[PDB]
């Protein structure tokens, strides 16, 4: 997971929907609504901070040459397609298709800062830099290099003489190509793998809805609807009812914002892990065991997902 | 040269920190946050919460002990709720600061006392070393790093077939300027005459793609022939 | 808080008033959203623009081309926690 949906809650018109006296009575409670707005605004800017810090690590925008001479290797499943206007890889299109209400009382959603097309633009730039420069471009200016040469360098990294690579080149490429296809089929088949994203979506699509149902709690009042009291009562007892109503609803709102803060902290921890994984398993070659997948690490490639990142580890 | 570049780097650190007032923002806002949170706590004192007045004394100085406890109940309910909200806020940010402190200690153990191969954990570039400095409620690292510049173009090959035998570099890469072939290390241009001593032999030259014909130098041969 | 009929701009975030749309692509100064960022520049007014994500560059790949540096630089950066 990379980030979560930037929600925003109006205080007053959630509580006292179109009532002057109710807003006046809530003004006697101090400055709670300001605190709630500042808390959610902190969360909303934090999400954009997380996304920008994960993906924007590259100073330039690279792209592939048209001549696809990679010694027999293939990258067509992860390189971007100019055929769709949705200028992504096929694999990202499976990622979009696998992952899948009303705006009435201040329960607004904000659009994210970074749109999905330029997320794909960073993804393309990172793939181009990796396949055209080795690991050098994370340390300065990008330097060109033949591909199987740098694969031999990574075998020299893990403890194999580069002798092994050149005399056994083509089969490796064949295996690599076959492996890539299986992943696409593995995403074409299994629906239960991506739940680590979707639960996050569900963990916003679940709690929020329950908040709306607490609009139908009496808390001891004669009714759950504001205008019926105002159409029935004289204010020196209507205030006694409205006090109960705003106390119950304010407590529910406080519960919601506390749970949101805790979830946002967990998502930020996940994002820091993802950023370190981006810096290590992609921009370089890690000697650490099982930080970049099972086996001795060779390579990894990133792909975008709705509020998420997907690494392929080549080991 | 390295000494002079190092001195220039230190001088620009001093000048950059003296000039820009916007570098220390991560140390600033947290401090501000504490004061702000503390401030609004005292700002919750004068809220009436639907009771008669915000002074305890005026409720006591005007109303009856069979009556006033309702007002006092309202006061303590509102103030207690604000205080519990405060301790929730502070404890969450305390967890955040703990996360940052663990990160700082790991950077202390890896960037300073050793030389980490992890890229961008010790700043951008190839890491050389780091120094710590104390700061108000915080720590400031200086990462001293190595970057390349002034690259050029060279023509390469994976291996060299000299005498029906494949030759691979021991450490480095084969390069050519167009006329001759040299071997060099992978991060600094330093050509050498291609010998046996910086290469090794493995198999023949009918499987490897892109292999060129050239000579290798025998150190033993001019010693043996001249004798 | 009071309207102007001069120059509206309907973006995916909503309706913007008081700014001029710019056909060029610049770096993000302050974030509005949906790719759109704003700044005060030139006469000078406030403008909103599509972000320019970075300077475009394409390295010349080949199967027989290696790039090797010759010179180096010691550089020191700061980091605050
Ligand atoms: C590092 C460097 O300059 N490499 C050059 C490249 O810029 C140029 O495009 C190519 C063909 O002219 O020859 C090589
Ligand atoms: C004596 C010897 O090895 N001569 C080789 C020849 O066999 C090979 O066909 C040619 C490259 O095509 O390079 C030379
Ligand atoms: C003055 C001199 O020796 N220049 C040499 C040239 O003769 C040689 O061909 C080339 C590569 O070996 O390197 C340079
Ligand atoms: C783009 C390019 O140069 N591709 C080369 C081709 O020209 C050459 O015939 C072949 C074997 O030498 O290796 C590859
Ligand atoms: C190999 C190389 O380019 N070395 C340069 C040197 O020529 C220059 O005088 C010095 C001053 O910055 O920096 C270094």
């Amino acid at each position: 997971p990379v980030s979560m949906t930037k929600t925003s809650v109006d205080c007053t018109m959630y509580i006292c929907g179109d009532s002057t006296e109710c807003s006046n009575l809530l003004l006697q409670y101090g400055s709670f609504c300001t605190q709630l707005n500042r808390a959610l605004t902190g969360i909303a800017v934090e999400q954009d901070k997380n996304t920008q810090e994960v993906f924007a690590q590259v100073k330039q925008i690279y792209k592939t040459p048209p001549i696809k001479d990679f010694g027999g290797f293939n990258f067509s499943q992860i390189l971007p397609d100019p055929s769709k206007p949705s200028k992504r890889s096929p694999i990202e299109d499976l990622l979009f298709n696998k992952v899948t209400a009303q705006k009435f009382n201040g329960l607004t959603v904000l659009p994210p800062l970074l749109t999905d097309e330029m997320i794909a633009q960073y993804t393309s730039a990172l793939l181009a830099g990796t396949i055209t420069s080795g690991w050098t471009f994370g340390a300065g200016p990008a330097l060109q290099i033949p591909f199987p040469m740098q694969m031999a360098y990574r075998f020299n990294g893990i403890g194999v003489t580069q002798n092994v690579l050149y005399e056994n080149q083509k089969l490796i490429a064949n295996q690599f190509n076959s492996a890539i296809g299986k992943i696409q089929d593995s995403l074409s088949s299994t629906p239960s793998a991506l739940g680590k994203l979707q639960d996050v979506v569900n963990q916003n699509a679940q709690a929020l809805n329950t908040l709306v149902k607490q609009l139908s709690s009496n808390f001891g009042a004669i009714s759950s609807v504001l205008n019926d009291i105002l159409s029935r009562l004289d204010p020196p007892e209507a205030e006694v009812q409205i006090d109960r109503l705003i106390t119950g609803r304010l407590q529910s709102l406080q519960t919601y914002v506390t749970q949101q803060l805790i979830r946002a902290a967990e998502i930020r921890a996940s994002a820091n892990l993802a950023a370190t994984k981006m810096s290590e398993c992609v921009l370089g070659q890690s000697k650490r065991v099982d930080f970049c997948g099972k086996g001795y690490h060779l390579m990894s490639f990133p792909q975008s997902a709705p509020h998420g990142v997907v690494f392929l580890h080549v080991t | 040269l390295i000494a002079n570049q190092f001195n220039s780097a230190i001088g620009k650190i001093q000048d950059s920190l003296s000039s820009t007032p916007s570098a220390l923002g991560k140390l600033q806002d947290v401090v501000n946050q504490n004061a702000q949170a503390l401030n609004t706590l005292v700002k919750q004192l004068s809220s009436n919460f639907g009771a008669i007045s915000s002074v305890l004394n005026d409720i006591l100085s005007r109303l009856d002990p069979p009556e006033a406890e309702v007002q006092i109940d309202r006061l303590i309910t509102g103030r207690l709720q604000s205080l519990q909200t405060y301790v929730t806020q502070q404890l969450i940010r305390a967890a955040e600061i703990r996360a940052s402190a663990n990160l700082a200690a790991t950077k202390m153990s890896e960037c300073v006392l050793g030389q980490s191969k992890r890229v961008d954990f010790c700043g951008k570039g190839y890491h050389l070393m780091s120094f710590p400095q104390s700061a108000p409620h915080g720590v400031v690292f200086l990462h001293v790093t190595y970057v390349p510049a002034q690259e050029k173009n060279f023509t390469t090959a994976p291996a060299i077939c000299h005498d029906g035998k494949a030759h691979f570099p021991r450490e480095g890469v084969f390069v050519s300027n167009g006329t001759h072939w040299f071997v060099t290390q992978r991060n600094f241009y330093e050509p050498q005459i291609i010998t046996t001593d910086n290469t090794f032999v493995s198999g023949n030259c009918d499987v490897v793609i892109g292999i060129v014909n050239n000579t290798v130098y025998d150190p033993l041969q001019p010693e043996l022939d001249s004798f | 808080v009071y309207s102007t009929g001069s120059n509206v701009f309907q973006t995916r975030a909503g309706c913007l008033i008081g700014a001029e749309h710019v056909n060029n692509s610049y770096e993000c100064d302050i974030p509005i959203g949906a790719g759109i960022c704003a700044s005060y520049q030139t006469s000078q007014s406030i403008i909103a623009y599509t972000m320019s994500l970075g300077a475009e560059n394409s390295v010349a790949y080949s199967n027989n081309s290696i790039a090797i540096p010759t010179n180096f630089t010691i550089s020191v950066t700061t980091e605050i926690l």
